[PDB]
């Protein structure tokens, strides 16, 4: 957790985007998020679905979610992640030729032979909801966007 | 041991970077890689001698620890048969024909592959790489100066 | 004696590539570690749908990029006309010569 | 209100950059075709020489 | 009960581009005087006093009756999307006019448009065509490509 200033965690652009999102996701803007607003947003986004299981997460945070608590719960889960430019720069280390694609077996071997050894199940879980070419080729240049859930 | 703890900490940290060995150990074949990365310039004969003259099959069926690797590096640093670069820059001049401080890259590759302890084609290429020119020659002086800084 | 320095230079160079590569893999697996639990976060997939609606970039990056790109494209377009004029003279000169 | 908009005024003006860039890019693309055309004519005429 | 119900619950992306939503948000940012996503009656009153030389009083009442209450970004967006339901993009009509014009340009003439809307086989009356003529630019005939019309209609060549 590491309690500290919630504003110093996210970057200027990141905190600005978070504030702009909090100011938008609110049918009755007043610095107080309730289950009704979330249900209405889900109904408007998914073509009127109803998922009553999401209400079982309010107990995690002290009472309703506030903008401060919202930023806190975003930062507590986004810790460790970095922007897309640095991710692409780090990915450019391998391959060398810079083909934009890496073999899936090679990635699995790399993720289980150095640093934090990732189990085979954890590596396989990263492909149960995304496309992939029959000839392998892990399109990293294209997967960087899907990593941020910028689709669907 | 006649070795300060300051550099010993860095040596231990560097040795712990391999990891891929089951635990805090090290293979016989991979011993030279870690011995040459930390420092010094031991030869294949010196490596085989300090290792106790291991058998041909012993280089892939046993693993050592750090307590045994530290004295190896200590002896390699204290006892050595290397030499300064003044003798190396003067040795490569035997192949220089015109004597203008340049030598053909093919001749150096052949001398490194055949003469001496022999080297694989994958290493000699990476060694001679970067110093390519129009006449295909590689200045031995610049090569030695770059190898010394490595 | 010289081969030892060449062999050590490769081990040292290869070791340096592994040192920086090892740290690079840390950011990769670290970014993917939190992504696992974050992937199944009901608040993430719902909020990502709103990011396209905000567009924090605004004209701060579009105007600067378009302004800087327009200058490069302007000089490139004018440069093409310069090469075209030079080729026209050579093409016309070669026509008179031929 | 659309004609005014203090903030949107820059958006319409910012679109001129993309429009001018696209317009300038069109001339560059057309210039590339004309440049290659002169190269073929220059090379063809040079071959006749 | 300031919090309004789900009210229909219409999406805000049936067939609208991100640029349209961005422009709508930028426009709402100027009307809302409180700067909190609550287009009150005073906001629109001041907007009209500054732009259309003040309203006729009944305008605010009609706008309030046409809305479920304190209008905001989401409510206004949903209302305008429901009102725009069925309208196709401008590129579709542009391509249609370009492919229909026999001159290989995409023009439209007043005399020809009259026959295309009437004798062609539709339910267009005299006033139906007079309104379109009045809505046209300074010229009552499209002697150029179908671009200026879409521009003046949407106020954005995109
Ligand atoms: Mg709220
Ligand atoms: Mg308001």
């Amino acid at each position: 957790r590491a309690t500290s200033n919630v504003f110093a965690m996210f970057d200027q652009s990141q905190i600005q985007e978070f504030k702009e999102a909090f100011n938008m996701i609110d049918q009755n803007r007043d610095g107080f998020i309730d289950k009704e607003d979330l249900h209405d947003m889900l109904a408007s986004l998914g073509k009127n679905p109803t998922d009553e299981y999401l209400d079982a997460m309010m107990n995690e945070a002290p009472g309703p979610i506030n903008f401060t608590m919202f930023l806190t719960m975003f930062g507590e889960k986004l810790n460790g992640t970095d922007p897309e430019d640095v991710i692409r720069n780090a990915f450019a280390c391998f391959d060398e030729e810079a083909t934009g694609t890496i073999q899936e077996d090679y990635l699995r071997e790399l993720l289980t032979t150095m640093g934090d050894r990732f189990t085979d199940e954890e590596v396989d879980e990263l492909y149960r909801e995304a496309p992939i070419d029959k000839k392998g080729n892990f399109n990293y240049i294209e997967f960087t966007r899907i990593l941020k859930h910028g689709a669907k | 041991c006649d070795f300060s703890e300051e550099q010993t900490a860095e040596f231990k940290e560097a040795f712990q970077l391999f990891d891929r060995t089951g635990d805090g150990k090290i293979l016989y074949s991979q011993c030279g890689d870690v011995m040459r990365a930390l420092g010094q310039n031991p030869t294949n004969a010196e490596v085989m001698k300090v290792l106790g003259n291991p058998k041909s099959d012993e280089m892939n069926l046993k693993t050592l620890k750090f307590e045994q690797f530290l004295p190896m590096m200590q002896t390699i640093a204290k006892n050595k048969d290397q030499g300064c670069f003044e003798d190396y820059v003067e040795g490569l001049r035997v192949f220089d024909k015109e004597g203008n401080g340049t030598v053909m890259g093919a001749e150096i590759r052949h001398v490194l592959v055949t003469l001496g302890e022999k080297m694989t084609e994958e290493e000699v290429e990476q060694l001679v790489a970067g110093h390519e020119d129009s006449n295909g020659c590689i200045n031995y002086e610049e090569l030695v100066r770059m190898v010394l800084s490595g | 004696g010289f081969q030892a320095c060449c062999r050590g230079y490769l081990a040292r160079k290869a070791f340096a590539k592994r040192q920086q590569q090892l740290t690079a893999m840390k950011v990769l697996q670290r970014n993917c570690a939190a992504y696992l639990k974050l992937r199944n976060w009901q608040w993430w997939r719902l909020f990502t749908k709103v990011k396209p609606l905000l567009q924090v970039s605004r004209q701060e990056e579009e105007m600067m990029a378009k302004e800087e790109e327009l200058v490069k494209v302007r000089e490139k377009q004018l440069a093409a006309e310069n090469r075209l004029t030079e080729m026209e003279t050579l093409q016309s000169q070669l026509m008179a010569e031929k």
